[PDB]
């Protein structure tokens, strides 16, 4: 399951302490100096299901179907009791991705062919293109990606490299704005996936927009259990702060 | 299920 890729990087063996309890990555994409940044370089390449993190990609993509468009983002909640509170109400674009509100998606995604998405996996590289699994192949299923790949993705996504339309992405973007200040935009993705009633893959992915530069960001966690995009949101938020970043 |  790994990502090839002979880039160069500044090695950040550092971070480990940050990691404590994971087979953690943590991958910095420092768009000026064009350089990347890993601690743990082997697990940076090891691609794994993206859960939630790929609802940034599923929303684009509805966009570019026009399932999503503007002005038209919403969602009506059918009334159905789920787990989080914050998914048991109507949703727009920013509300789906800020709860990470799985029926919003999976919603959209229903009305994604599959090869339609193979098509677009393609075109964004979006780690192994594997949809095979399930229903939901973005979650613990075929579907993965690595770290590196992740800062890839969000980097021509915010570069405009990507095929989709600009103000699709900003719509996006603005769906994953964690924090707006004058001096930065600290956009981010949690995903985490569960097997075995135990949280085995967290992730959080985003990056800082300055008033002169743009740090793209993944973090991995593997473990037996609390590797969850909270966790790794945590840990992001303490490597970014370390890097007066945020 | 999205409506529009
Ligand atoms: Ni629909």
């Amino acid at each position: 399951d790994k990502y090839e890729t002979n880039v160069s990087y500044k090695k950040l063996n550092q971070l480990a302490p940050y990691f404590k309890g994971f087979d953690g990555s943590f991958v910095l994409y420092n768009e000026r100096e064009q350089a990347y940044s890993i601690y743990n370089e082997p697990e940076s390449k090891q691609r794994y299901s993206p859960n939630s993190t790929y609802k940034i990609y599923l929303a684009l993509m509805a966009f570019d179907q026009n399932l999503l468009s503007l002005n038209h983002t919403e969602q009506q909640w059918d009334k159905h009791q789920y787990p989080f509170k914050e998914w048991n109400q109507d949703q727009n674009l920013n509300s789906s991705m800020k709860y990470s509100v799985n029926w919003y998606y999976e919603n959209l995604n229903k009305h994604l062919r599959q090869d339609e998405v193979k098509s677009y996996l393609d075109l964004i590289e979006y780690g192994n293109e594997e949809i095979s699994g399930n229903e939901n192949y973005w979650n613990e299923s075929s579907l993965k990606i690595s770290a590196i790949e992740q800062v890839n993705l969000l980097k021509n996504m915010k570069q405009h490299n990507m095929h989709f339309d600009n103000k699709a992405i900003e719509k996006v973007e603005n769906s994953m704005t964690l924090k707006q200040k004058d001096t930065y935009k600290y956009v981010g993705k949690t995903g985490t996936g569960i097997v075995n009633h135990k949280e085995a893959n967290g992730w959080f992915v985003g990056y800082v927009e300055t008033k002169d530069n743009t740090y793209y960001f993944a973090t991995h966690l593997k473990g037996e259990d609390n590797a969850n995009g909270e966790k790794a949101q945590q840990i992001s938020e303490r490597i970014l702060k370390e890097m007066e970043l945020i | 299920g999205h409506m529009s």
